[PDB]
């Protein structure tokens, strides 16, 4: 406690934390630990101290995700949540920070119920800001809907994957449908361009 | 001509049919597959399309054509031809075609793993509700890519550990080799185990052969049984390096490096994600600090060298140990896209 004390009036604040971790090694790291390294932000070096020390480690993961999902520090947040198991809030920083995959992964592992919702939904923000194919795709991976999965297989210029994607579905109509007219705006598009 | 025939015809429609018929099989015997295929479909050739598709491997629309039309006849275009593209390290595309159209799960997600697609093979399982893919298949996965990225990042830590020196004879058995006859100038590819196997002198890269030292011919089809032959026949009366000797592989010293770094950086990323998952969560600050360390040696290590100045045709610069030598242009390498749980 005296090494602490010095430590932590005289700005070294490092070394003040790991002098703090010893009063409290045997047991678990009461809320003093905790407050310190929040008001800090020596979440690097608290971890560090305890790098070896998994039955503590658990909660230095917890506190830190914590932190990191609060300071919008998406995908390291996300992937420390499935570490600890935090189901619901790796599942929002997944689908915030358009983790396409691993999100309909868990959807269609785990929680079935949710799959006709957080699907769909990512469908649209992929296709606001360019991101088709990884969208088209979603749209026949257990949605089944052919023609809005190909409306972006024709959209993203992919003609030839297309009519692929039409005729394996043997749909002769979408040939006309999705496949002529989107192929027609495209090329029209394409000698203005 | 056959050419202005065929353009004459840009306007008429019959005519250009007939030409078509006529002039299909000159067209294919030229040149560009594609257009032979073009050709096939206006003209009815609806079953030697799919030779010319399994030619220059071209596979959709293959099997859409087999699904379209002869559906017993789907199983000998993509059973048939996938092996030959998966034998050379096109695993991706392989795996594609065996899920999509075999409907096998064991070897598409083994291809997955061999892919580095480890949460796509984890969708595919999940779709199957099988998890025993963990371990007999994503982890043999996860620890093949774990031990041969180990083992690449490892390659480069030895062959930049011979570079630094002015006088790059300092490779402890360079400056020995007098390379008159026996040179190795241009398919030269590695600077700390130069020049082994005294017979059949094959180096560990051979992408890096240049052929300029070769002969007059410029070609060998390698350094060791050439000819090899160059100005001032190259031998041990000379002094430093700069001197008459080796001047042309310093150039390709450092693109001999630049490649893997590059092209597999994204790997390490879903490497480094699938081995943490583990819980390990400290062999992927393996992969960090390995790849950390390595960068900052190769490129504290390119400080010492910079441009050639003025380019010339013949090697300048006599007194090596002091006349600049080993002079070879910057390089642009960066870093890792730092993680924080990781750290």
């Amino acid at each position: 406690r005296r090494k602490f004390l010095i430590d932590d009036y005289l700005g070294n604040y490092e070394k003040a934390l790991e002098h703090l971790s010893e009063i409290d090694k045997d047991g678990n790291v009461s809320e003093e630990v905790i407050d310190y390294v929040e008001s800090h932000d020596l979440y690097k070096h608290g971890l560090a101290l305890y790098r070896y020390d998994s039955e503590k480690q658990n909660v230095i993961y917890n506190i830190y995700a914590k932190h990191l999902s609060s300071n919008q520090m998406y995908t390291d947040a996300a992937v420390a949540y499935e570490m600890l198991g935090k189901l619901k809030e790796a599942m929002g920083a997944y689908q915030s920070a358009k983790r396409w995959r691993e999100a309909m992964s868990i959807a269609v592992q785990k929680f079935p119920e949710e799959v006709e919702s957080v699907a769909e939904e990512l469908i649209s923000s992929l296709t606001f800001e360019h991101r088709y194919v990884d969208a088209a795709d979603i749209q026949l991976e257990y949605l089944d809907n052919v023609k809005e999965a190909v409306a972006l297989y024709c959209k993203a210029y992919r003609y030839d994957i297309a009519s692929l994607v039409a005729i394996k579905a043997k749909k002769d109509e979408l040939l006309e449908e999705v496949v002529d007219p989107g192929l027609g705006e495209g090329f029209g598009i394409i000698a203005e361009l | 001509l056959y050419k202005h025939g065929l353009a004459l015809y840009r306007y008429d429609s019959e005519k250009q049919n007939v030409i078509y018929n006529i002039y299909a099989k000159h067209l294919s015997s030229n040149q560009m597959y594609t257009d032979a295929a073009v050709a096939y479909e206006m003209l009815g050739k609806l079953k030697e399309a799919m030779g010319a598709y399994q030619s220059a491997k071209r596979w959709r629309e293959a099997m859409s054509i087999a699904v379209q039309k002869f559906p017993e006849e789907v199983e000998s275009v993509a059973e048939e031809l996938i092996s030959s593209l998966t034998f050379e390290h096109r695993y991706v595309d392989a795996a594609d075609i065996q899920l999509e159209y075999l409907d096998n799960v064991k070897e598409a997600v083994a291809l997955y793993c061999k892919a580095y697609r480890y949460d796509i093979a984890s969708l595919v399982a999940i779709k199957a509700k099988k998890d025993e893919l963990l371990e007999e298949v994503v982890d043999p996965g996860l620890g093949e890519g774990f031990g041969i990225i180990a083992e690449l990042l490892a390659d480069c830590k030895g062959q930049i550990n011979s570079q630094l020196r002015r006088l790059r004879e300092l490779r402890a058995k360079k400056e020995e080799n007098p390379y008159a006859f026996y040179g190795q100038e241009t398919e030269q590819a590695d600077d700390v185990s130069v020049a082994p196997s005294e017979t059949s002198t094959q180096e560990s890269f051979f992408t890096r052969y240049t052929g300029k030292t070769g002969g007059t011919a410029k070609t060998g089809a390698s350094r060791r049984t050439a000819k090899n032959k160059r100005r001032e026949e190259r031998k041990r009366a000379r002094g430093k390096k700069g001197t008459i000797y080796e001047e042309e592989y310093l150039v390709q010293s450092v693109g001999r490096l630049i490649e893997r770094l590059n092209q597999t950086k994204p790997d390490a990323v879903r490497v480094v994600e699938g081995l943490c998952r583990r819980n390990m969560r400290e062999q992927a600050h393996q992969i960090q600090k390995n790849f950390v360390e390595v960068l900052d040696l190769l490129k504290a290590n390119v400080k010492e060298i910079y441009s050639i100045s003025e380019k010339d045709r013949e090697r300048v610069n006599e007194n090596g140990e002091v006349y600049y030598i080993p002079e070879i242009p910057v390089p642009e390498i960066h870093d890792f896209p730092k993680s924080h749980i990781v750290d």
